[PDB]
């Protein structure tokens, strides 16, 4: 996309490197640190076999999805709102991804102009 | 316009591309003559036996056992050791052995020289 | 439990066409409608297995 | 049938787009020789290709009168539940 | 091959078509044209997607949490 | 209209 | 030993026998005598079955000698296309030199001493270039037992010598004795001389690149009995020999096989490639039969116990086919009258059971799962792997000429269009067919149960 | 597909060379040499079997293309070549 | 410039020999003369009444050759195919393995009768 | 023998304008680039000058080398097309029906009966067209590959039966 | 050389860590592509067992089972919506080109799929569509039922396969939500 058309064809230190997100400290700028909780633990995460790539945070809308797509077989039509659920849950997964990578880009724009400040001041 | 089309060994010069198709003349006029003459003699005798009701028997065609011959048992008798052959000998001979020698070897003792530390990982390898 | 057995027929069931090939006892015509029934019936059988597998998601 | 062949008198050059290329090619100053050979490709039943979309748009004639008859029977079937 | 084929060979005209070959032909052209786009009406979503994507101009830094210049 | 067909000597 | 005694007894067998029932008497006692070499497989344990002070068995030999005894039958109906003509007296003692031929295999793979093993070892020699030169079609059949037997002489001559040097230095030889009173191997420059005395005559009936001029110079010009039996048991003479001589000459082994197996390693991939490019359909197996046999060098010279498997499995499962292909030799040369490969073309169109012969031969030699062939090859690759990691792309390399060659024969003769002038090939005999259904269905129905073929050291 | 006899192929040649502008659908004969009885040329033979090749679907070798200049002489050849007998 | 005339007189003396080839090469009405064969009862029975040819008469011939197929094609190989299992390929251990069903929170087990607890309460997600 | 400056042309045309069907594809833009083709090709009729006839060959080819298709069309039976010698697989030579066992004779006996009369008009009529072949040699064998006819009445064109019991094009 | 195509963009998707996308594509287009062939030798057939477009055309009419089937055919395999391919191949766009992959690797799967509806029209325009370039006498003819219902069979599978895998299945791959528009 965009960050592509900066980081290559111009200056590349604008752009986060795409394997090294996040870099600055995340305690720092972010206060009252109750981390990113869990409503489903790995017992039940385990017995419900799931692949570690769906092994994500949205994992209490996978389970409860193969629960009622199981009871309500062979009806394929039922189980929308679980589905619905789901992808909800990893498109809340995405924008706080994206969250992640423009609060890294803001502090690269905020790292750069508080080095120049200081450094061309004299 | 178009250049050319350069032949090769792979890409020969096709017949209606050759000039001295084109170039047709008295001498070679003669000369294409006896090819046809030369192939209809090959024609008549072939047909003769191929034909006859008492034919029972293969025709044998003495260009074919003259080909056997010679790529069976003349390479020898006309053998000479002139010294081309002794480097496409010597080349195509023990150079690749030499060749795999080397590197053949140099694995060996590498391998060698590795596991002797311990540096490679036989965890699992058992089944040597 | 009926997994093992079903899915095993579908390979089983796919190969006496050969061996009544090989007997020579298929008086032509009839053979290839022959074959085409136990391909048909081969499939026909490889359907609960797979009717199966969406229900639980078995794999054996 | 003993293969009867149809005659040549219902097919000439006329109607078809050959005619196209001949009025074209009498500007140059010749006729074409096999002029009536591919008049069968343009004429009869051979003509009046559709076109391309036409082709894709094949059997969607139907697709009004299904779609209507479809979503009608289900709108009606969610407002009486 | 042998005579009495349900269609005759004829020669350089437009074939003989049965009315039971034409039928099944629009057939399954209009129940493609009903699958392909009924469905369409059932989930457009899926083919619109279900989420818009803002850009990254917009989100404030309170979310991001990302101080100015100032301190 | 059929035509007798040649074949190889099936029999041995 | 109950296996030689019906064997020998064979010999007054066809000597004696009605002018017309010489084969069918001879036919049937080996087939007979399949029975109780059949009992050879049937073996105990690691220890080996020694039923005799001077003859034992074990799970290396025990294949080796149903392949002989089986072998017998084949080229007895195979020898029926070509003798009927000659007289009663020849036509008995050809079967006197096959008869004279087993007793010899029959007993090298179930001697128990070195130079026993040895002394019979070339023994072997004298029944074949009897076969190869009497019995012969072309003209340098003569050329063929000079080659062949020199050949054979300068490398077993020495190893005669290196036999009676150990004897008088340990003491004994028998193949028991040398595992149990095991010496390891100095670097000694003497050491090596005998290491090199103690191989070469098995390497030189094991056809080596360089050291297989005979190959090609007996097995295309000897008669079909004489083809097979040379092409399927007689390479494997040496074959038997290395596997037992190898537990005298370690550790000199590893370093002294560089020169050997890589020679083999390199020329298994030429060889191959020679059969691309033939004119002579016998030849073909001929040759083929160099890199296959080739192959089983490389495993027995890294001794490990994948290779000696794998060398055994390919050992027998090449024999057969080798004898096969040679076979199917037989019967097109016998038609056309002449060996050029592309002479007769198109035969599938005409013999199509013999197609299918062609079709599983060609396709067996190929060596695809599960055929014997592949599970030997394959465990060669696996072992020679491990030795190094580079040997697959050589050893893998073979397998793709491997593949080619012996489609070529199958499409130039049987498929394509045939020749027009050819007014001889008439339909297979029974013969024939029954010659190569005795060939193919010993090797598939030998793929389910293929352990009494894997060796000892399964 | 049903055989072509040799009345169904010297007509089926009848069609496509009556067809022809260059004669005239009268004279039109089945034994009419091509370049006198018909006042053809060489350079008009090429062009008269490769509309013959087409509605055949075979190719005539030009070794026997340019003898091939008779409509009983041409009905002689493909029949020779399909072995096609009523 | 065309055939000399003695080639055509010829490949019409070829022609007509080419006539009478093919024109040898039909059967006559009675070849193949079909030597006999012996006859089992089964088809004697089917074409007593397959004469009639109304629908009925061929769809109970066509209802017996999809059973009679059927029981050597699908049955008699899971006959064998069932004994082959479960009495000599399961008698041996570790030979046939089975996924465990996944067990999700608040499913019951048969033999424990335990239910595994349901996942406590959801972030209570909705669009 | 030859192929003179008549044919030469012959067959530079048969190949041009197949390669323009295979270009043009429709049958109204091939039927122009036909007639120019044709138009173009005797615009020169008159050139009794030969060697501008021979110089004229030479942009006939080199530019029909340039021009030709590079997926040129073939029909099916032709040299390079998807069905020649696709029927070889069923053509079995005449020669192989002696050898049918007397079980396979009895089989079809009236065409057995009949092929054994052919048999019979080749064996008495071989030494009559071998002669009649030798009479009329040319010295030094033939100096063309074209066959003489039948001479007299009676007596078969020589050399006759395997060009007339040729295997049909399509056997099965 | 659609096949080939075809497979080059199924092995890119486990390419990109999507093995169950790529046997998601392995069932899709064994369905439609037989279609193509079977469909190819039908006209074949009929066509006097001639195979070069030059020399089809006007097969539109003529054959209008087999026209209907390869127009959905291809169809299916160029991703019309909501069918059989759609499903599989441009659920597989829309995967590859959001991931962490090479630069232009992207580009030929968008290229190609370009290239891929392309040959789709000429294949529909040359061989159905167009004047009757074939040779004058027609025996063309589908009208054997052992056509009609082999082509039925699949017909009804590449217009409704794609719904009754896609829901069924179990979910195995991380579901792509939320992505720009274009
Ligand atoms: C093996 C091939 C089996 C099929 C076969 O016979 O094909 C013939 C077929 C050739 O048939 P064809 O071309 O019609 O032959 C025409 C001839 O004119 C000859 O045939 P025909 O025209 O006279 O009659 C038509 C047909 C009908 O068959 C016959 O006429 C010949 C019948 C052969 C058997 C004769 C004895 C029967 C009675 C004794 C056995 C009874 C059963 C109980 C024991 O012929 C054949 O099928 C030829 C068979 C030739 C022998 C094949 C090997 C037999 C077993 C040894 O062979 C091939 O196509 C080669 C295939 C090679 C294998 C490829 C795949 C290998 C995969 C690995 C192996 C399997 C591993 C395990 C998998 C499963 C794991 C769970
Ligand atoms: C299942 C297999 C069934 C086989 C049925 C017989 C057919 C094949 C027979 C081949 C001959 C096998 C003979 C054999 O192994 O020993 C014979 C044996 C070998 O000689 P023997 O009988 O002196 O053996 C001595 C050992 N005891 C004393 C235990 C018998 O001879 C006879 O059985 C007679
Ligand atoms: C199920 C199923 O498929 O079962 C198959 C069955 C079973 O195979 P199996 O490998 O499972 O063996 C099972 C054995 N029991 C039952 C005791 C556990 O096949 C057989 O029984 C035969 C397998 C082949 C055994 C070796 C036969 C060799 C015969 C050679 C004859 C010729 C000798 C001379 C020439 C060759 C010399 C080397
Ligand atoms: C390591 C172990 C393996 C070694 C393998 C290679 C060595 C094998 C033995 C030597 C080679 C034998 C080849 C076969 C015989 C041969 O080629 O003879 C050729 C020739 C035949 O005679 P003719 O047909 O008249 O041709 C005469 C041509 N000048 O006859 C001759 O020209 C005369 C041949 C005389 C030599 C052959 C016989 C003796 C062999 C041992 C020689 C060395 C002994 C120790 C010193
Ligand atoms: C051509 C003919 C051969 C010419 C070359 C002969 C080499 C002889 C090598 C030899 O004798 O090596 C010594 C070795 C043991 O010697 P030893 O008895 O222990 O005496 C004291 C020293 N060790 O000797 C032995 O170990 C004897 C066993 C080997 C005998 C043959 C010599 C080696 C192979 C030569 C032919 C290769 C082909
Ligand atoms: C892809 C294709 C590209 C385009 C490829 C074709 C070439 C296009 C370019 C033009 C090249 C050239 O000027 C004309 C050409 O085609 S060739 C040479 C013709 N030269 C003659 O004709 C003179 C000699 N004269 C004769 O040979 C006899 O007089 C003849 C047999 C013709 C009598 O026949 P008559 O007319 O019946
Ligand atoms: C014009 C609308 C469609 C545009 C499609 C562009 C496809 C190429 C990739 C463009 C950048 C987005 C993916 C990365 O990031």
């Amino acid at each position: 996309g965009a960050h592509l058309a900066r980081r290559y064809l111009g200056d590349a230190s604008k752009e986060p490197d795409p394997l090294r997100m996040p870099t600055f400290p995340p305690d720092y700028g972010f206060p009252e640190r109750k981390e990113r909780e869990m409503v489903a633990t790995q017992q039940e995460m385990n017995d419900a076999q799931l692949m570690l790539q769906q092994r994500d945070y949205c994992a209490h809308y996978l389970i409860q999805l193969l629960k009622c797509k199981r009871d309500s077989f062979p009806n394929f039509l039922a189980c929308k709102h679980e589905q619905h659920d789901w992808d909800y849950c990893e498109h809340l997964d995405y924008v706080k991804r994206m969250k992640e990578f423009e609060r890294e880009r803001r502090l690269l724009q905020r790292k750069k102009r508080r080095e120049q400040r200081e450094a061309e001041m004299a | 316009s178009f250049p050319k089309y350069k032949p090769s060994r792979l890409a020969t010069l096709p017949a209606t591309l050759d000039p001295a198709e084109y170039d047709i003349s008295p001498e070679t006029r003669k000369a294409q003559a006896e090819r046809l003459a030369i192939r209809s003699r090959l024609k008549r005798e072939y047909l003769l036996q191929y034909n006859d009701p008492n034919r029972l028997g293969v025709i044998e065609d003495p260009a074919l056992i003259r080909w056997t011959y010679a790529r069976s048992a003349n390479i020898y008798p006309n053998f000479r050791p002139t010294p081309k052959t002794s480097l496409l000998g010597a080349l195509f001979g023990i150079g690749p052995l030499f060749f795999w020698y080397y590197v053949f070897k140099t694995d060996r003792d590498k391998k060698e020289k590795l596991i002797q530390e311990g540096k490679l990982d036989q965890t699992f390898n058992i089944s040597y | 439990n009926p997994f093992a057995s079903l899915t095993l027929t579908t390979l089983i069931i796919l190969t006496i066409p050969i061996m009544m090939s090989n007997s020579n006892i298929y008086k032509t015509n009839l053979y290839p409608n022959y074959v085409k029934t136990t391909v048909s019936y081969a499939f026909t059988l490889s359907l609960v297995p797979l009717l199966m597998f969406m229900h639980t998601g078995q794999e054996m | 049938s003993k293969m009867e062949l149809p005659d040549y008198k219902q097919w000439k050059i006329e109607g078809t787009p050959l005619e196209t290329v001949q009025e074209k090619l009498a500007a140059r100053g010749l006729r074409d020789p096999w002029g009536r050979n591919e008049a069968w490709r343009y004429s009869g039943g051979f003509a009046n290709n559709v076109s391309f979309v036409g082709a894709l748009l094949k059997g969607f004639k139907w697709g009004f009168a299904a779609f209507v008859v479809a979503v009608g029977a289900e709108y009606y079937l969610e407002s009486q539940n | 091959a042998g005579g009495g084929v349900h269609i005759e060979p004829r020669y350089r005209q437009f074939p003989q078509l049965t009315r039971s070959q034409l039928i099944q032909a629009e057939f399954f052209s209009a129940t493609m044209w009903f699958w392909i786009l009924w469905r369409f009406w059932h989930d457009s979503d899926a083919v619109l997607g279900h989420f818009p994507y803002p850009d990254p101009s917009q989100w404030t830094d309170e979310e991001l949490g990302i101080l100015p210049d100032d301190e | 209209k059929r035509l007798f067909i040649i074949k190889p000597s099936g029999f041995y | 030993l109950k296996i030689i005694i019906p064997t020998t007894m064979l010999l007054p067998m066809t000597w004696m026998s009605k002018h017309n029932m010489i084969w069918i008497n001879a036919t049937v006692h080996s087939l007979l005598i399949s029975l109780i070499s059949l009992s050879l497989l049937n073996q105990l344990g690691e220890n080996s079955l020694n039923f005799s002070l001077t003859f034992f068995s074990d799970s290396l030999s025990a294949p080796l000698l149903v392949l002989t005894t089986w072998l017998l039958p084949l080229m007895l109906m195979a020898s029926q296309s070509h003798l009927s003509k000659e007289t009663t007296t020849r036509k008995k003692l050809y079967i006197t030199m096959l008869i004279l031929l087993q007793l010899f295999l029959i007993m090298t793979f179930t001697a128990t001493e070195l130079i026993l093993f040895y002394i019979l070892f070339e023994a072997t020699l004298v029944p074949t270039l009897i076969i190869i030169t009497r019995w012969g079609n072309q003209t340098e059949r003569l050329n063929a037992g000079l080659y062949f037997l020199f050949y054979t002489l300068a490398g077993s001559l020495p190893l005669l010598v290196a036999l009676v040097y150990i004897q008088n230095t340990t003491g004994s030889l028998n193949f028991l004795i040398i595992h149990y009173w095991s010496h390891p191997l100095s670097n000694s420059w003497s050491n090596i001389f005998m290491w090199l005395a103690c191989i070469m005559a098995f390497m030189v009936k094991m056809p080596l690149y360089g050291l297989h001029l005979w190959l090609p110079k007996a097995h295309v010009e000897a008669p079909i009995a004489g083809s097979m039996v040379l092409a399927a048991v007689l390479l494997k003479l040496g074959g038997y020999g290395m596997m037992r001589i190898t537990t005298i000459l370690n550790p000199l082994t590893n370093y002294m096989a560089y020169p050997f197996l890589m020679l083999s390693m390199w020329g298994m991939i030429m060889t191959s490639s020679i059969c691309l490019r033939q004119t002579d359909l016998k030849s073909l197996i001929a040759y083929s039969s160099v890199s296959h046999m080739a192959l089983v060098i490389v495993a027995i010279m890294i001794q490990t116990p994948w290779s000696f498997m794998g060398a055994t499995a390919l050992m027998i499962a090449h024999g057969l086919t080798s004898s096969m292909l040679f076979c199917l030799a037989n019967t097109n040369y016998e038609r056309v009258h002449s060996r050029t490969m592309i002479l007769a073309r198109g035969l599938q169109t005409l013999l199509p059971l013999m197609a299918t012969w062609w079709l599983m031969a060609s396709l067996t030699n190929l060596a695809l799962p599960p055929s014997i062939n592949l599970i030997g090859e394959l465990f060669i690759i696996t072992a020679s792997f491990s030795w190094s990691n580079i040997t697959i792309i050589l050893m893998g390399m073979n397998m793709m000429i491997t593949a080619l060659y012996s489609l070529y024969m199958l499409i130039t003769t049987q498929r394509g269009k045939y020749t027009h002038h050819i007014n001889n090939i008439k339909a297979s005999f029974t013969r024939e067919n029954a010659l190569m259904a005795l060939h193919i269905l010993p090797l598939l129905l030998l793929t389910l149960n293929p352990k009494m073929i894997l060796g000892p050291l399964y | 597909a049903p055989p072509l006899t040799l009345e169904a192929i010297k007509d089926r040649v009848l069609y496509v060379l009556k067809l022809y502008d260059k004669i005239d659908p009268e004279k039109l004969s089945v034994n009419s040499h091509f370049m006198k009885d018909l006042g053809l040329d060489s350079l008009d033979q090429v062009e008269i079997i490769m509309a013959m090749e087409d509605e055949f679907g075979f190719e005539i070798p030009d070794i026997d293309a340019e003898k091939l200049m008779c409509p009983q002489e041409i009905v002689d050849y493909i029949a020779d070549k399909k072995d096609v007998y009523e | 410039s065309g055939y000399t005339p003695d080639e055509k007189l010829r490949l019409q003396q070829l022609r007509e020999l080419r006539r009478r080839w093919l024109k040898d090469q039909e059967l006559s009405p009675r070849e193949p003369v079909l030597p006999p064969r012996r006859v089992w009862p089964m088809e004697q029975f089917w074409n007593k009444f397959l004469q009639d040819g109304a629908p009925w008469k061929n769809v109970i011939y066509k209802t017996y050759r999809h059973s009679i197929f059927a029981v050597t094609h699908v049955l008699i190989p899971v006959w064998i195919i069932h004994y082959y299992l479960k009495y000599h390929v399961t008698a041996k251990p570790y030979t046939v393995v089975e996924r465990k069903p996944r067990i999700f929170p608040g499913d019951t087990i048969l033999e424990t009768g335990e239910v595994i607890p349901l996942m406590k309460e959801f972030p209570d997600q909705h669009h | 023998a030859y192929l003179t400056h008549q044919q030469k042309v012959l067959r530079l045309y048969k190949r041009a304008l197949r390669h323009l069907e295979s270009w043009c594809v429709h049958r109204d833009k091939y039927r122009y680039f036909a007639c120019l083709m044709r138009a173009r090709f005797d615009e020169h009729k008159n050139e009794k000058d030969m060697v501008k006839a021979t110089q004229l060959l030479r942009q006939a080819e080199e530019e029909f080398w340039y021009g030709q298709h590079p997926q040129p069309y073939i029909f099916p039976e032709s040299p390079g097309g998807t069905s020649y010698e696709r029927y070889e697989c069923y053509k079995v030579p005449e020669w192989c029906l002696d050898d049918w066992h007397p079980s396979e004779k009895a089989m079809y006996p009236d065409y057995f009966a009949k092929r054994e009369q052919w048999k019979r008009l080749r064996r008495e009529s071989w030494e009559r067209e071998v002669k009649q072949l030798q009479e009329e040699t040319p010295p030094g064998g033939p100096r063309t590959e074209a066959l003489p006819p039948a001479r007299k009445e009676g007596d078969l064109p020589p050399l006759w039966w395997h060009i007339v019991t040729r295997p049909r094009e399509r056997p099965m | 050389f659609s096949t080939s195509s075809q497979l080059g963009l199924m092995m890119v998707t486990i390419g990109i860590n999507q093995p169950h996308l790529a046997f998601l594509h392995i069932c899709m287009h064994a369905f439609f592509k037989a279609m193509l062939f079977m469909c190819s030798g039908s006209i074949i057939h009929s066509l006097n067992d001639e195979q070069d477009i030059r020399k089809m055309g006007g097969l539109y009419k003529a054959m209008p089972f087999t026209t209907t089937a390869l127009i959905i055919g291809s169809l299916a395999l160029t991703g019309m919506p909501y069918l059989t391919g759609f499903y599989s191949k441009d659920l597989i766009i829309e995967a590859v080109n959001m991931s962490y992959t090479n630069a232009w690797a992207l580009l030929m799967t968008l290229i190609a799929t370009s290239l891929t509806a392309a040959y789709s029209t000429r294949i529909i325009f040359f061989a159905f569509l167009g004047k009757p370039r074939f040779p004058p006498l027609v025996l063309i003819n589908e009208n054997n039922p052992l056509l009609i219902n082999s082509i039925k069979r699949l017909l009804i599978g590449s217009i409704f396969a794609g719904f009754i895998i896609s829901n069924n299945i179990p979910p195995m791959t991380v579901p792509n939500t939320t992505m720009p528009l274009y």
